[PDB]
């Protein structure tokens, strides 16, 4: 069809080809390299720091009405709710097709409204333009020189590093983690307050105004501007010691020095950060924005650090703690190796059947330029892609051959038939030009359209939503590039190259076999149906999983414990477990951090601690230790009472936490309208989630286990001393507590200045009972005189998904399959856990992503047929044959399963795409079948036969169709299979998922050819016996 | 089987320090502010026992310190002239020895200082120049009589009050009084001079709870034989007060959840078992219990939380309650 | 089942400032708030020696400075009319030396000044119109009497406070007492006159500490010839001195909760270990200690190891042992 012209134009294709070469060799050099598909959904965050009162009211007014005001504005997948004591985090997460920034702008309008509602000095701070996946490069500042300390390092990181980094384009925000905030503390001795007769509020009201600079207008002298200033900012210690409180006519003043000592101490720490199970240090963490390039920014950071590896003060040392580069480059240096092993293997397969070296080159050339014609459009794509693109061309390059070889094989034979008559003396130009072009026009539209079929029958995958969408989508458009690109290139290449320049025992075993399949052919077709029931058995008991647990150069550690643990303790158990991890001789570093870091991204309760664990090079571990094997020497080593242990890959961890929460591989939700009810019906789900041998550890989080020390203030008792509630509360906020009052603006930097009694008067409830207070009328009573204070238990961290209470349960299980562990749970969860009136048991996490994935695959197989079924009426015209191909396909898939079972895999989504692939190639190999069967017959021998019935002529044309296939078949089933084998094995950086997809292909692509060698051929006859 | 066990090599990695049960008194501790008021038992106020006027006023004024028998004023009292003029008249002219005492006593009753009157018997001549000594050893106040003046019967020459066994009253909030039992014991501190160790002579709880400031009054007489504790100076008193003997475990080991209050008993073998207890009071660092644990039992005080977490999850915390 | 053990006690090996304790002095540098007033040892209150009526009042008034012998007011004292007559008569008709010496001395006792007596003996004319003179030169601070008015024995005719050796009192804060006890030299300086900056070497420290501000007082007998430094000027008394050389460490290295205070020390190797210690007094960022450490030992320079938000000082410290 439109192939005759491809041959006509020669110099253009040649020139174009070099153009593709220079461009291709400059696109593999002009492209962004990423590590993995960013499943990051467009997430909008809103950090609010309602003073430091209590969770409840934080959920009732600064949160709830905020979550719902945003649900209005569309786009949101789910509205999340974090109500942490002191900090209110609210999420609206957009999904699928939503402009990331449109989301922000459309959200922003509501923001200014809430800002006015917040107390003075607090803002809702819009979230980092990035996400948790911004988790890129982390580092800790250590100084084993003593020249400096944490307080010095924190101020060293927040006023230097955090700034020398934020300017690096595409970096979003740099967060500081773990450290001590220089805080000017003032310890008021309640006694001296009573002695000098000064009210607490008098101190603050005095302090408040004792720090500030005041300017003055430009006074004119010597005809030049003179700008008057006014000393004010606090700088020296005495400046604190000399706060004016009162003074008599005498001139004798009363400063602050004589009311309290002003010591510089640590500020209430958000979250702790530790290093190598020995000591704690200052930490920094860069956060790549949106879906920008992970590598580019990282590398851009290194040399910038080397610029500072001299500007840093003696003693300090930036020890990296986590770097994606050590993975991305480990995943690319593996994929490059596979693409190479492919090429050479395809180059040794073509040389096995095909004899000439010149003729083997056509299979070669079709690959490099095939890449050049791939990278070209890869750089044009709009969504970016990632590593997946590399694995895609690994499957695309295989297809290249099938389109290269069949056509080239059609050339070796069209020349032989022209030699049986012509002498072998004169190879004139005219004779060496018709034979070549003739082979291209035959296979032309015959196979060209075929690829358009295989690509389209693989299209639906593109329709996958959100995460998995832009995940397998890449590997989907890549196949098209090379493959579909060859339908225009490889077709015009082979002829050009062919025109510019143990093989006996191979065709033996096969032919004698056909004698039996053509004998009583109906039953041979029936035995094929026998195979299906033998494949159903292997199916079950292999469960499955959303995706292979891709192991990386490190791993994140997640220990969850009961409600509210003291920061002191929750920073000791941390620094403890770290010492434990270092026990194993394969771990390099251990950057343990509990609680949030200085970023609107990480919202971690002190309860748990996400520790980054870099392990030594695989070329250094113990003789017999693997990822899954080491994890055991961890989960059974790092063990503390009441600490339920869980281990997960860091990257996969972050994303799940952002997208749906959880991020303990297994997740169980429970909606609640009654606080006590929800946790109750959720608690028992934990004691039965352990009764399964497949589960390793589990931890159910309580919604209200926080312990309170209430101060129920008494209005009547208060007036007795002439105090309004406000007056007495002052002694709760910055007398027993210690909220800020101001900041010492030190040039570039600023530090807090808190105010309270010494710790003694706030040891225990009793201390708060004897808490000495100085009335406005100079009376000196105790806090007990204006209020009774009792300890109670209530909400610790209010969680509201959909603005409606809902809790999740974390579950660890990496010694089984992610289907039998989630199934058995669903089985038991409703066997001895009777439901309260209000609850919504929703299995979330990695299984909620499983549901969606399997719905797309089940909605992909029927509509696979329509594209497949219609394209059979286009190229073949026959109606019966279409029912032969659509029924041909089930057998190809039949085999694909058996390989997964043997090798040892599970039913994943990566495998399913491969399974769709098997049909597409098996649907093409079944087409090159119907072709030779519809060509040979009508070519010369048959035509005299169909007028009636016969058995000999039919016997011959079938013996010919067997021969015309062996060579193309062998080549095809050779290159592809020989190319699938490298990835098959499964070992390698990140290869764990790239093999899961390919493995299914092999098995199904070995049973397909053999079943298309006998079945498809000996099945056409029956339909012929219908057109009579 | 109540309680629950833990792999020792885990409680060995946690630290898990243990403290044993004791029975005895809980030692209440608290501090209070205090002024160094002058010792009011050494209150002296000089007044002329008769009228007259001033000749000389020595170099003194409110603020200075004066010792026993310091020269204050030099006044001339004219009321006692006739007394003497009539006395010597009889002394030089024989005069009955019975009559002599009569007029000489008529002076005492008039007011003349029994010493200035002795100056008379020693030299038989009228007395007109009187020097006012400082009755005791202390500090001056309200010295409101100066030179060129006429002194009267009520004109307070000098109000000299002492500062030895110096007083120090300490304030105590009304709703705390009970922290002061006779069986108590105090030790004061003074920031002015932290180099000197103060010794208390006698303390007494004044029966008058000051009205102005709703506080109790606690006076303290303390040795100041070197004049180191200036009257008016600040002083921090810290008291210790025994308590009716209860059972005591470190407060670092009692877990209160409002509803109930529990600790974690340890067994012979080591089966960590929660045990409900009734608290009585706490302070200084330890807490008492009106009942609950048997004296001798072992209690966990370190890393207790994670232990209770395991114990709660182990449901051992549920079986106990039943 | 895992026998692998680990050390619970928290460790630090990257971020530790080790400071060494030193036997040294406390460096103080403080200027004090002071001000001037009349030399109270030059205090004169002139009032009438007896009742009467005022004829004329001299051009004086409060604020004006008089010089001694200055005419204050002319008054009529009728009290001694009859008394002087007895004398005048005794002279007109004999009168013995004893008779006169009598009447004339009973007259001194009556009140009449020996001066007004002499001006009587001479003139022989009875004395009715007397004149008051300022006893000492100084500033008049009172004047209860003006013309056309009568006078009594308590009415203050004039208060006149000198200032030749002008006084000046400073206010040192209670806390410093232990140092100022024995002081060498204070460098006084008043704003009014910057040229008259006297190096003060002698002074006295009053026993009272103005409770209103908790500062002890001390005066300075400074000269004032040019009477240029007037009473009522905010003056400044600077100071700078060492102390009794006592072992000291950086204040920042002192974990001071209410009551018990402590510091943490590094042993011969590197392990931590706290020690209860008594504090003397801080100065310019460094604290002096009474006992608890021997000079030479190594204390950790920062109490920045205990997380804020009321992380138990008592608790967190006990974790650093056993
Ligand atoms: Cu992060
Ligand atoms: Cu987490």
């Amino acid at each position: 069809w439109i192939i005759r012209r491809s041959v006509a134009n020669r110099f253009l294709v040649l020139m174009g080809a070099l153009f593709l070469s220079i461009w291709g060799t400059w696109t593999i050099i002009n492209t962004p390299v990423d590590a993995l598909p960013d499943l990051s959904d467009v997430q909008v965050i809103i950090k609010t720091s309602y003073p430091g009162q209590a969770p409840q009211i934080v959920e009732n007014q600064v949160t709830y009405p905020l979550t719902t005001t945003m649900l209005s504005v569309p786009g949101a997948k789910t509205v999340r709710g974090f109500s942490q004591f002191g900090d209110s985090y609210v999420y609206v997460i957009f999904e699928d097709g939503t402009d990331p920034y449109w989301a922000r702008s459309r959200v922003l309008e509501y923001l200014n409204q809430v800002q006015g509602k917040l107390p003075a000095g607090v803002s809702a701070e819009l979230g980092p333009d990035a996400t948790g996946v911004g988790w890129i490069y982390e580092y800790a500042l250590v100084d084993r020189s003593g020249k400096h300390d944490l307080a010095d390092l924190r101020s060293l990181q927040d006023w230097f590093l955090k700034y020398e980094l934020k300017t690096i384009p595409d970096v979003a925000e740099v967060a500081s983690v773990g450290g001590v905030v220089k805080e000017y503390q003032v310890v008021i001795d309640p006694q001296r307050l009573a002695q000098y007769g000064i009210s607490l509020a008098e101190v603050k009201s005095a302090l408040d105004a004792s720090n500030q600079e005041a300017g003055g207008s430009s006074i004119e002298l010597a005809e030049a501007e003179y700008m008057v200033r006014a000393s004010g900012y606090l700088q020296t210690l005495d400046d604190f010691n000399h706060i004016v409180l009162k003074a008599s006519e005498n001139g004798v003043p009363v400063y602050l020095r004589d009311v309290a000592k002003v010591q510089i101490g640590p500020e209430m720490r958000r979250g702790i950060a530790e290093l190598n199970g020995e000591g704690e240090v200052a930490g920094g963490v860069v956060i790549l924005r949106s879906g920008k390039n992970a590598r580019e920014v990282i590398a851009a950071v290194k040399d910038k650090l080397e610029t500072l590896k001299s500007s840093l003060p003696e003693g300090v040392e930036i020890v990296t703690t986590y770097d994606r580069s050590q993975l991305i480059d480990r995943a690319i240096d593996n994929l490059s190796g596979k693409l190479l092993e492919e090429f050479i293997v395809v180059a040794v397969v073509c040389a096995l059947f095909l004899w000439h070296v010149r003729s083997a080159l056509v299979a070669i050339i079709s690959l490099p330029l095939g890449l050049c014609i791939a990278f070209i459009v890869m750089h044009f794509q709009g969504l970016n892609a990632n590593i997946m693109s590399l694995g895609g061309i690994a499957i695309a390059v295989g297809a290249m051959v099938d389109a290269a070889i069949v056509m080239i094989e059609n050339a070796h034979k069209r020349l032989e038939e022209w030699q049986h008559q012509h002498p072998d003396a004169t190879l004139d130009n005219k004779t060496r030009w018709q034979v070549i072009t003739d082979a291209s026009v035959e296979v032309g539209p015959a196979l060209f359209i075929s690829l358009l079929i295989i690509t389209l029958s693989f299209i639906p995958i593109f329709t996958l939503e959100g995460q998995e969408g832009r995940l397998f989508g890449p590997l989907a458009f890549t196949k098209t590039y090379a493959m579909a690109g060859a339908a225009l290139l490889a077709i015009v290449v082979i002829p050009i190259l062919m025109g510019y320049w143990l093989n006996r025992f191979l065709i033996r075993v096969y032919h004698p076999l056909l004698l039996k399949v053509l004998h009583w052919p109906k039953t041979t077709l029936l035995v094929a149906a026998l195979s299906v029931l033998t494949v159903l058995w292997p199916l079950n008991k292999v469960g499955g999983e959303f995706l292979p647990q891709i192991n990386e150069g490190d791993l994140l550690y997640m220990p969850s414990t009961l409600p509210g643990i003291s920061a002191a303790e929750a920073a000791s158990m941390l620094q403890k477990t770290d010492k434990l991890i270092m026990s194993v001789p394969e771990v390099a570093r251990v950057f343990g951090k509990t609680g949030k870091a200085e970023t609107a991204t990480d919202s971690a309760p002190l309860e748990m601690v996400e520790t980054t664990i870099q392990l030594k090079p695989q070329e250094q571990w113990r003789p017999g230790m693997t990822m899954d094997k080491i994890i055991e020497e961890l989960d059974n080593t790092v063990r503390l009472p009441g600490l339920a242990n869980l281990w997960v890959p860091p990257i996969r961890n972050r994303i799940d936490m952002l997208s749906t929460g959880i991020k303990s591989p297994i997740g169980i939700k429970v909606s609640g309208t009654v606080l006590a009810d929800i946790d109750a019906m959720a608690e028992q789900i934990e004691e039965v989630a352990r009764t399964v041998p497949g589960v390793a550890s589990a931890l159910a989080e309580r919604l209200e286990g926080g312990r309170y020390i209430n101060v129920e203030i008494n209005r009547e008792k208060a007036a007795r001393y002439g105090m309004t509630v406000a007056d007495v509360q002052l002694f709760v906020t910055s007398a027993v507590g210690g909220a800020m009052v101001g900041e010492t603006v030190e040039g570039i930097a600023r530090y807090p200045i808190n105010l309270r009694y010494p710790q003694s008067w706030r040891d225990s409830p009793q201390a708060l009972r004897q808490l000495p207070i100085l009335t406005p009328m100079k009376q000196q009573i105790t806090l007990a005189d204006v209020a009774d204070i009792k300890v109670s238990t209530g909400p610790s961290m209010l969680k509201t998904e959909n603005a409606r209470p809902t809790s999740w349960i974390y579950i660890d299980a990496r010694d089984r399959d992610m289907v039998s562990v989630v199934h058995d749970l669903q089985k038991a969860i409703a066997e001895k856990v009777q439901l309260k009136p209000g609850t919504s048991v929703a299995f979330s996490g990695q299984f909620e992503l499983l549901e969606r994935a399997n719905h797309k695959l089940k909605l992909m197989v029927p509509m696979t047929l329509m594209i497949i079924f219609v394209l059979l009426y286009l190229a073949f015209r026959r109606v019966g044959e279409a029912l032969l191909i659509i029924s041909s396909v089930p057998f190809a898939l039949v085999g694909g399963i058996w390989l997964l079972w043997w090798m040892g895999f599970h039913l994943s989504v990566a495998t399913g795409t491969g399974f769709i692939a098997l049909a597409g190639v098996a649907a093409e190999f079944g087409v090159v079948m119907l072709m030779y069967l519809r060509h040979a017959i009508e070519a010369v021998p048959s035509l005299n036969n169909p007028q009636t019935f016969s058995e000999q002529k039919l016997d011959e044309a079938l013996y010919h169709g067997a021969v015309l296939r062996v060579r193309p078949k062998a080549m095809t089933v050779a290159v592809i299979i020989a190319g699938l084998l490298p990835i098959l094995w499964g070992t390698g950086a990140g290869s764990e998922v790239m093999s899961r997809i390919a493995a299914p292909m092999i098995g199904g692509m070995i049973t397909a050819p053999l079943l298309s060698l006998f079945i498809i051929p000996a099945a056409y006859k029956l339909m012929w016996l219908h057109r009579h | 089987a109540s309680g629950v066990r833990i792999d020792p090599t885990q409680t060995q990695n946690l630290g898990v320090k243990t403290a044993t049960v004791t029975r005895g008194p809980l030692t209440f501790a608290q501090s209070f502010p205090a002024n160094v008021s002058y010792n009011e038992y050494q209150y002296a106020i000089v007044q002329a026992r008769a009228a007259g006027f001033i000749d000389k006023v020595y170099p003194l004024t409110v603020g200075d310190k004066v010792q026993k028998g310091t020269p204050l004023l030099d006044l001339t009292i004219p009321d006692w002239v006739e007394a003497q003029s009539e006395y010597l008249l009889l002394r030089e002219t024989g005069g009955t020895a019975t009559q002599t005492e009569g007029i000489l006593e008529r002076l005492r009753l008039a007011g003349m200082p029994e010493a200035d009157i002795r100056r008379l018997i020693a030299t038989q001549k009228i007395q007109t120049r009187f020097t006012l000594k400082a009755p005791i050893d202390g500090v001056i106040t309200a010295f409101d009589l100066r030179a060129g003046m006429n002194i009267a019967k009520d004109n307070v020459v000098a109000k000299i009050q002492g500062m030895d066994p110096v007083w120090v009253t300490a304030a105590i909030p009304e709703s705390i009084a009970w922290l002061v039992k006779d069986a108590s014991q105090f030790t004061l501190t003074v920031p002015a001079r932290p180099d000197k160790t103060l010794t208390i002579r006698k303390w007494t709880l004044l029966p008058g709870v000051d009205a102005a400031t709703r506080t109790l009054q606690l006076r303290l007489e303390v040795d100041n034989a070197d004049e180191a504790l200036k009257p008016g100076m600040n002083a921090w008193l810290q008291l210790n007060t025994a308590s009716e003997p209860m059972l005591l475990i470190p407060s670092q080991a009692l877990i209160d959840t409002g509803s109930e209050q529990r600790v974690i008993t340890v067994d012979a073998d080591g089966r960590f078992v929660p045990k409900r207890v009734a608290v009585f009071q706490a302070s200084q660092g330890v807490t008492a219990l009106r009942s609950g644990l048997a004296e001798g039992e072992k209690v966990v005080s370190s890393g207790l939380f994670l232990i209770d977490s395991e114990a709660n999850i182990s449901g051992a915390l549920e079986r106990m309650r039943s």
